[PDB]
């Protein structure tokens, strides 16, 4: 039926439904706009009025307006046709391709698979980059979540990745920009279509882009998300596939949910928070999975709030996390790219278990003399190593010999370094660290390890030095 | 040798605390920023405290 | 049918004020239409403001919201025991129902000082340090505290593993059911959990009430209460349930988030006060009783995650205060691989010996002193780098007993073996040796000492204490062993 | 299988004076050692399934 | 498997006209079929693609240490 | 009156007495109780309404459900039949030994005794820990804060003193164990009964147990503390006796004022603390005294908050006390126990009269000492620690074996040290220190020092040592 | 409409650390909670919101383009300051000037490691 715009203050959209008065999350189309201008009930407040959430943007609203629900949650295309595609929030194209000929829509809630449902057998999502593997160590199906810094190249990381993943994946992908730059979407764009993975003659790419870019209107932004595990879901337990799931950024959605808490009319929780962070995370985060019915891999970009992981949002995030990927400013200053910190970038997965010991210990090792180098830092930091004794010294050079090892070169963003692109394998990541722990080398200058590929490039590198 | 030594010493306390001097600027920032950050936290935890008081 | 029901008189946030139902009973659980279960915890004059435990997509306004007429139980029995259940006590492990048909009252408050009788039991988990260091008794409650998944969990796991030849006892002063709450972790993790004890079966003896990241916030919150009636319950009968609750921290958020929806404010650190009573009560109720109890227990494990270590960190705080001993993880000693990763200068028994087996007295004592100076030893003269002979035994000897503590991930173990190897160090035999040998070695002697020296073990489990002889027995055979380890 | 027994002796071990060995016994008792605990870990036996009644729950 | 009588008479009645039947019991439906071939795939490799009705079989060596 | 409940929000429960009101505070008893609830006044909200406290839980409560008030605040069984007696707040046999045969009832609003009632002097009361006494030097009826931070046999500690006063004097005891776990309370109950100083077959000891644990509605907590204290003063002047009062812990009294303040609608002011924390107190405290007609030797163990003091509620805390103790958690990770924090732990009572100079000047000095010991902190963390320039070593050390003299067992916690506790009645010690200021015992080296009693068997140890 | 018109117009804003600030202060008296910096978060959908809407369009909108040179003005640099990582994160690249060098006369100053183009990957003359 037909609701009145009693209130409109922003997109909480205040809408006396008297006539009908459906449940909460019956989509409403606004009767008297053009526009599929969607809320989506939140609340029923009573007296038949229900706040609703505009997903979209409002104006030119004379209020009591008719608004007529749709009387669904967002209902929307489904189908592999979507693959290559670029679908709004709505699920409409965006990539304007004309429409889509979905199969069905749906719901954009979608739940939680089911405990018993769960097959959950960890098995290293491999990289090549020795840093990932070794240090962040991401499993097929895992969910792994990237905090990262502003532009470090945290999203050339995802990218980078994507490239080296996705490509060889069997699986499909998916890629929501939510709440992403639209010009990194058309950056995005441009490469996917010329990397042809996004081959347009293909709405059977390997990749499906939805995108609810920065721009949206927040409850666009907030909601986007549930529809893309939506999709995922489709896929995977509809199509088998083993998604890879881009999310630029989960911190959006995040960020949209406090932002709306407020005229949620809410007690948002500290710093003004969605208290609802919490629910809201968790309802998404039992939609993500790697059921049975194969895996949402699931590469969820976390901006880090104020790079605050203490806050309560990566906080709580952590325990959804299963590889937590920290891109690490102070490395980033350190000039890194790679920029993480593995100490801090850690994986559940990362285990003498799931990625065998040898990782781990000569991780262990790594993340020891790391460690203790982390502690020194700081003495030195005044005292410079310097009456600090050096097999301090050496080890600690070695520990960032290690560290200049893992810096590797990016192949997508030559262009941004330089620095041609490494990729490398196991093994001679293995044998990388053991031969550095070996201080066999070690005798060597400690740039010789920078942005190198294989310990051999180091080797080529260090003739090159000396 | 103790010549040498001295002057290293005495070198040594001037770096040092020049190295000092930087770092304690660089947490004086920390300081009143997180400074404020409590009272901010604070007044928050006031303002909505006397905005939903008993 | 009338008025204890009542219509919704407005729903958003699973927030039911709801008018009507008002002569009813003080946080009783109702009843929705939906068949969701709810909590009337605010009687306003106007309106009922009941807790929805599912969630409101599901409902709507004016909804007959029905009184169940009962103020919670939950399932009781022990058919919980192979169980991962919900904390309405129902199978979420999907394996049909349980068989805990009974219910019992979670808001059944404590006991009382004299239905009680203190500690004077050891519990043991099998991690030597834990045994050892902060030995820890049965009744009790001790807090694990620490950051994400140092094998986070894998400290319960593993102790409860170990509890499974204790359950392969036939004891009950060791037989130990165990109950696992898991707050906030979700289904995967948990899965992987359920897994992991199913490995280990040691799922038979235990109860896994799990709410995971999914449920609605009260239905985490719940979950430990129940965990707690459902542990009580043993308590009163004899047995000795150990409940780990994993953790009220997740917990609190909810809950302040649950006051925050009942427009309550929150308190410090923004969370509300009596989440201190709740979890002050809540934590109350475990306790070892007195024999006319059966003298049972239930020993409490919590689990609090620091963020940043930070135990200010209001609720930790409180926590703490609780506690009666906590168990600090440190993560650096984790890195440099050292699991132990404990600051047993942070990690506190503060009982110490009615915890106790007299067998781990006799090395413990000393080497906790010795290990005192040891890690003293590392701050007067030496914040990093120097020599001398005397103590650079200590030192030596010192990271030995790092390595025999040391306990990697997943290890469940019993006392006297754990004491054998102790004993080797303490008593000065390896010293010598590197550290990389010693687990190697520990292994090598343990086999040896399983098979041949199972005698001997026999009799220092018997004895629950080494007895001199058994010492001696130990002397030649740990040196030998040694020299076997050559010779 | 079932397999019996000699205990460690390492004045054994040094003296072989064929010398084409000398090494080989340090070692050689060292994958002993790899067997020992094996064996010393698991049991002989699994159990065996009643057919009968899984018969009753299996419909082929 | 019962209940109110008052529903239940025609209820069950349904239910076991279905057992009395024998293209299906009373009728199968392909959505079922489908997803029993599905989860048939799947649980393989919950336990492996070996079959058991079969049993396993080992081999057997030895080196000589001095 | 009679009341309905007209709102349980929470286990506030606001009633609305019908037949008009009962004064503030008073205490209500709600009417289809099967454990009386007990309802304490807190706003006649108006509307015959009141906001009342729950003083039992709320469960299973009809609402509307009548009340009948007491008609009084809050009244308690009083009467020498406490002695050797576990109440609770409401006085009841939570000895679980049968009703206690209380000959006096009294409201717990007991208030603050007024200016001319107090005595103005006391004497220092010596509790022969060498430490204690030296640089808080107690008064007898003082207000002696134990601040200490959890866990740290403070506790235990505490029981101690409670052994070696409570039983040296014919000074009576309450002790409130409030807030405290249920099981502690337990264990510390088996200690008296053990004691004997629970001594049962005469029911009396002395001593009254009041408990308030941790479970318990907050507000009832916070009052348990009145009830003690209204018992007490009862004992105090009217037994006569000096009643040693033991309150674990009044910081949790203050947190319990706290997590209700919100819902008392008072702001609970900064750090959460309620914005009343000052009358709270002041009125507590005030309401405590060691009058002329007898003492009230009040030992309030606080738990600092966080170790902090600077925490707004501590630091009012201060203002009431005479005597701090304050417990450092640092010195306790020195691992000592004495773990005390001593350059705080003080009576602003120290004099050159009253504890004479010669306590007073020792403590001054070695106070000193320790003060300016800690300046030489200051080189040695980085520059050295057996090595930097020598005189200052001679301080060090002495400073050093102070602190190993300062240290003296525990005695009863002797059962996980295996250490006898000691105690070194007042000159010995004094002289004791004099001894070592006088760097007798330079020849003689540390560890000897450690955790004794008095010198000798320091010099005594050191004979032991010497193998 | 510039973009939408072909040309490339610059808009230099100049700066919206004022802006969000102002803004803030709207939400707060329009008593509208904050977190951050005692800012709401929408002030990140403002600039956003804002920033979006600079952009090259391809050729139907005459190739035309709105260039942005937002200035943010630090307030001793704090990128740490978070409405500074929101722009920055939306951004394509920052120019951070050091003040020191500058101080020291040096016209310019800028923080050169900082001052980055990261979108700016290929977008100048061949020549330089």
């Amino acid at each position: 039926t037909t609701g009145r715009i009693v209130a409109v203050i922003g997109a909480v959209v205040d809408v006396q439904f008297d006539e009908g008065l459906p449940p909460i999350l019956n989509a409403l189309e606004v009767q008297g706009r053009e526009t599929r201008l969607v809320l989506e009930v939140a609340q029923h407040l009573g007296e038949s009025t229900v706040r609703t959430i505009a997903m979209d943007g409002t104006e030119g609203l004379v209020r009591g307006q008719k608004v007529l629900d749709s009387g669904a949650p967002i209902r929307i295309p489904v189908g592999p046709e979507t693959l290559g595609r670029i679908m709004n929030v709505i699920g409409e194209p965006i990539d304007e391709r004309g429409p889509i000929k979905t199969k069905q829509f749906a719901a954009i809630h979608a739940e939680a698979p089911e405990f018993v449902e769960m097959s959950v057998e960890q098995e290293i999502l491999v990289t090549g980059i020795k840093v990932v593997d070794l240090l962040a160590p991401y499993a097929k199906g895992g969910k792994i979540g990237l905090f990262g810094g502003a532009g470090v190249g945290k999203t050339v990381l995802i990218m980078e990745l994507i490239n080296n993943v996705a490509k060889a994946h069997g699986g499909y992908s998916v890629f929501a920009g939510v709440g992403e730059r639209t010009r990194e979407g058309n950056d995005l764009y441009h490469e996917m279509i010329e990397s042809g993975v996004i081959n347009l003659k293909d709405a059977t790419s390997k990749v499906a882009l939805v995108y609810g870019q920065m721009n949206e209107p927040p409850g666009a932004r907030a909601r986007v998300a549930l529809t893309g595990l939506t999709v995922a879901e489709y896929f995977r337990d509809q199509e088998g596939q083993d998604v890879l799931l881009f999310i630029d950024n989960i911190f959006r959605f995040t960020q949209a949910g406090s932002e709306v808490s407020a005229l949620l009319g809410r007690i948002p929780s500290a710093v003004g928070y969605q208290p609802t962070l919490a629910t809201d995370m968790g309802t998404m985060q039992e939609r993500i999975t790697t059921t049975k019915k194969g895996s949402i891999t699931s590469v969820q970009a976390i901006y880090v709030p104020a790079d605050d992981l203490t806050d309560p949002a990566p906080a709580t995030t952590f325990a959804h996390l299963d590889a937590t990927t920290v891109l690490s400013r102070a490395i980033a200053e350190l000039g890194i790219y790679p920029a993480v910190d593995p100490l801090d970038s850690t994986s559940r997965i990362m285990d003498p278990n799931i990625v065998g010991s040898e990782h781990y210990d000569v991780a262990r090792g790594v993340q020891k003399i790391l460690q203790d180098y982390k502690s020194l830092q700081d003495i030195i930091a005044i005292l410079g190593m310097d009456e600090l004794s050096e097999e301090d010294k050496l080890t600690v050079s070695r520990a960032r010999k290690i560290q200049r090892f893992l810096s590797q070169p990016f192949q997508v963003a030559e262009v941004f370094t330089g620095h041609l692109g490494k990729l490398v394998p196991l093994k001679e990541t293995i044998k990388g660290f053991q031969q550095i722990l070996a201080g066999e080398y070690d005798h060597l200058p400690e740039q010789a390890f920078y942005m190198v590929g294989p310990i051999e490039e180091a080797v080529a590198k260090a003739d090159k030095l000396a | 040798s103790t010549t040498s030594e001295q002057s290293a010493r005495m070198t040594a306390m001037d770096n040092a605390s020049k190295n000092a001097s930087e770092m304690i600027d660089k947490l004086t920032l920390t300081f009143n920023r997180t400074r404020q950050a409590v009272i901010t936290k604070e007044l928050i935890e006031i303002i909505s405290g006397a905005a939903a008081l008993d | 049918d009338l008025e204890e029901t009542g219509r919704v008189l407005s729903i958003g946030d699973g927030i039911a004020r709801v008018h009507g139902l008002r002569n009813v009973q003080a946080e009783e659980m109702v009843e929705f239409s939906s068949g969701l279960k709810g909590m009337s915890l605010n009687l306003e004059p106007d309106n009922v403001g009941v807790v929805v435990f599912g969630n409101d997509k599901l409902i709507k306004e004016g909804d007959i919201v029905k009184r169940t007429g009962a103020i919670v139980d939950v399932p009781v029995g022990e058919e919980l025991l192979g169980r991962v259940v919900d904390a309405l006590g129902n199978a979420i492990d999907g394996k049909g129902p349980i068989g805990s048909k009974a219910r019992r009252r979670v808001g059944l408050k404590a006991p009382g000082i004299i239905p009680r009788i203190s500690v004077r039991e050891p519990m043991q988990t099998g991690i030597k340090a834990v045994d050892s260091l902060v030995p820890i008794g049965r009744g009790q409650r001790e807090l694990i505290i620490g950051d994400r998944q140092t094998g986070k969990t894998s400290i319960a796991i593993d102790t409860i593993i170990n509890q499974k030849r204790f359950n392969d006892g036939t004891d009950e002063k060791k037989k130990l059911y165990c109950i696992y709450v898991a707050i906030g972790q979700k289904r995967s993790t948990v899965a992987q959990l359920v897994k992991r004890l199913t490995d280990a079966d040691a799922m038979k003896y235990t109860i896994v009430v799990s709410a995971t990241a999914s449920d609605a916030a009260p239905l985490q919150y719940l979950a430990p209460y129940s965990g707690c009636s459902m542990g009580e319950y043993f308590r009163d009968n004899g047995k000795h349930a150990l409940i780990i609750y994993d953790d009220l921290s997740k917990q609190a958020v909810a809950y302040r988030q649950m006051s925050l929806l009942l427009r309550r404010p929150p308190g410090r650190e923004a969370y509300p006060g009596d989440v201190f009573y709740l979890h002050s009560r809540l934590l109350e109720r475990a306790a070892k009783m007195n024999d006319a109890f059966g003298g049972g227990s239930l020993t409490a494990l919590p689990v609090i995650e620091t963020q940043a270590g930070d135990v200010s960190a209001y609720i930790p705080t409180n926590v703490i205060s609780i506690t009666d001993g906590q168990i600090f993880l440190e993560t650096e000693l984790f890195y440099k691989g050292i699991r132990p990763a404990i600051n047993v200068g942070l990690s506190v028994s503060r009982v110490g010996s009615a915890a106790q087996t007299r067998a781990m007295k006799q090395v413990a004592g000393t080497m906790k002193l010795e290990l005192a100076q040891y890690r003293e030893v590392a701050a007067f003269a030496q914040f990093g780098s120097d020599l001398d002979a005397a103590t650079q035994q200590l030192l030596s000897r010192g990271v030995r007993l790092t390595e025999l503590l040391k306990q990697g991930q997943y290890s469940p173990m019993a006392i006297e073996e754990q004491v054998a190897v102790i004993y080797a160090g303490v008593r000065g035999y390896l010293d010598k040796l590197e550290p990389s040998k010693i687990t190697k070695f520990e292994n090598a002697f343990l086999s040896h000492v399983i098979s041949q020296h199972q005698a001997l073990l026999g009799k220092i489990r018997t004895d629950g204490k080494i007895s001199e002889e058994s010492d001696a027995k130990l002397k030649e055979i740990v040196t030998n062993f040694l020299a076997g380890f050559e010779a | 299988r079932k397999l019996a027994l000699k205990t460690i002796d390492w004045v054994a071990f040094g003296e072989i004076i064929p010398r084409n060995q000398k090494a080989v016994a340090n070692s050689l008792k060292s994958w002993n050692e790899t067997l020992t605990s094996r064996l010393a870990t698991l049991p002989e036996k699994p159990p065996a399934i009643d057919w009968a009644y899984y018969k009753a729950n299996v419909a082929k | 498997l019962d209940p109110v009588q008052k529903l239940f008479v025609d209820k069950i009645r349904e239910y076991r006209t279905k057992r009395q039947t024998s293209g299906g019991p009373v009728d199968a439906g392909p959505e079922y079929q489908q997803d029993l071939d599905r989860e048939l795939f799947k649980l393989k490799q919950m336990y492996g693609k070996a079959d058991m009705n079969t049993f396993p079989n080992f081999t057997f060596e030895d080196p000589k240490f001095e």
